[PDB]
Order: structure tokens, then sequence, then C-alpha cells
């Protein structure tokens, strides 16, 4: 029925902090388990990042804050965890060649956002990322 | 608000004032009546603010 | 000295003004940005400015208004 589910994260990440994003936080595993088997990283991967801009479901929760914006991580970096896939998430660059390469890592050192930060470090990011672009 | 900020990325934000009484587009704006006035001692003082000096500078540069 | 640049530049306005009144044309040359939202659900009005700011007293920004571009995006 093409549920909005990329839509409905995006809102939920700026205000609708935790409960409505936990919500939607089970509907995704009804959705990704029917295949019996597919390409599992593959799938999840596009239900997270729209296809034009390269957008994660981290970094649209890391552009604008929020004083609830660690659980926000917490609950979304576990996610990750449960289906493996938590390191090609936290290094995924920017794809869009305005500022390509400014990964979800490079939000959190100008928003200067320094609890999250040791966070996002814990999980094992690069913190050697190349951002060439328009600047 | 009179004033947003669209993006900061760092040190290098970039400005935006709103501009809907302040440019001679309509009847009898700011601008019309800050510089065809007298009577006041405070004019070259008052040029200086940003929606008026950047955009004057903006108005001389392009014709 | 050191006042005349203020007083000079009002004699410069005294001309860009007239030129104003002396061209009743439909005005091609733009000199702002048209339509540009400032924030609501339904008011997109308002045409806008762009100018450039500077250094210290940093501050965790909160109100942006777009994915941090310097140009407009594509």
């Amino acid at each position: 029925k093409k549920k909005r589910l990329k839509k409905r994260i995006f809102a939920a990440v700026s205000e609708g902090c935790v409960e409505e994003l936990r919500e939607l936080l089970q509907d995704l595993q009804d959705l990704c388990r029917r295949r019996r088997g597919l390409d599992v990283p593959d799938f999840l991967m596009h239900k997270l990042t729209a296809s034009d801009t390269g957008k994660t479901c981290l970094m649209k929760a890391l552009l604008n804050i929020n004083p609830n914006t660690k659980e926000i991580v917490r609950i979304l970096l576990a996610f990750a965890e449960e289906n493996d896939i938590l390191d090609r998430f936290i290094n995924a660059e920017y794809t869009e060649e305005a500022y390509e390469g400014q990964t979800a890592l490079n939000i959190a050192i100008e928003r200067r956002q320094g609890d999250i930060t040791a966070v996002l470090i814990a999980a094992g990011a690069d913190v050697n990322a190349h951002a060439k672009g328009v600047f | 608000s009179r004033k947003f900020t669209d993006w900061a990325y760092g040190p290098v934000s970039s400005s935006l004032y709103d501009l809907t009484n302040v440019d001679t587009t309509t009847d009898n704006s700011v601008l019309e009546i800050i510089v065809y006035n007298t009577n006041i001692d405070n004019r070259h003082e008052m040029l200086t603010l940003e929606p008026l000096h950047t955009l004057l500078h903006t108005k001389w540069k392009k014709f | 000295s050191k006042e005349s640049e203020r007083i000079w530049r009002l004699q410069r306005a005294r001309t860009i003004l007239e030129f104003e009144k002396m061209l009743p044309e439909w005005l091609r040359s733009r000199f702002r940005m048209g339509e540009l939202c400032k924030v609501a659900d339904e008011d997109f009005r308002l045409c806008l400015r762009i100018n450039e700011v500077k250094w210290t007293e940093w501050k965790t920004h909160v109100s942006f208004l777009n994915e941090d571009p310097g140009p407009i995006r594509r």
C-alpha cells in the first residue's frame, strides 16, 4: 500500500522523539521479514536513505537538535546492531556530490555535540573521511 | 522575526533579512523616507544598518 | 575626515533612488529573491536577502532552514 515509512521517520526524528519512532521501529521489522531470506542489508539501507541526497536516518536526526537527542541515537544504534549492518551505516558518506563525503561523524563535531560524539566513536566509526565538494 | 539563519556549517552563517516594507517596491518605504527627509541630524549613521547597507550597495552594483 | 565617509554615502543615496524614479519599466533587474519561505505551513512569501557573517561566540545552531548548502541545491 506504499506506506510512508521514509517520510514518517524524518518527521519523527525532528520533534516526535521517543514514542512515535519506536512504534515505527517495530513496523520495520515486520516489513523486512516477509521476503524470508532476501538481500537483507540492501533492502533495509534503501528504506532508511533517500535516493538523491543519500541522507541517512541518523544524519537527519543529527542536523536539527533537540534536548532528547541522546536518546534518538541509542535507539537508532541498537536497531542497526540487531541487523548487524551498523558499520556500513555509521560510515555512510553523503553522495550527492554537493558536499560529498561528509559523514554522520562530521555532523557531530560541527554541531558541537560532544556527548553523542563519544557514543558515535564507541560504535567504531572512521575518523578519517575526506570531504570534497562544492565548498 | 525579521531575520533568519539559513545554515551554519561552522562559524560561517548566512544572513537573511525580511525586506517587506524596506526596499522601494511599494509607496513610501523606509529607504525613500530615510533619504528624502530633512530635519534629522542622524541620517549618515542610519544607512550603516544591514538591510539598508548591502542592499543599497547591491542596487548600485548591478545597474 | 572619518565622518565624510558617512555623509557622502548619503549623497550616493540621493542618486540611487532618483534612478529608481526615473525608470518606470517592469524592472527586469530583480534586486531580491522572490517568494522564498521564511517559516510556515502555508505562508511562503515576503521576498528576501542573503549576506554572510563571521566568527566567535559559537553555539549549537538550532533554527536553520535548509540542509546546510551554500549555493542552491542542484
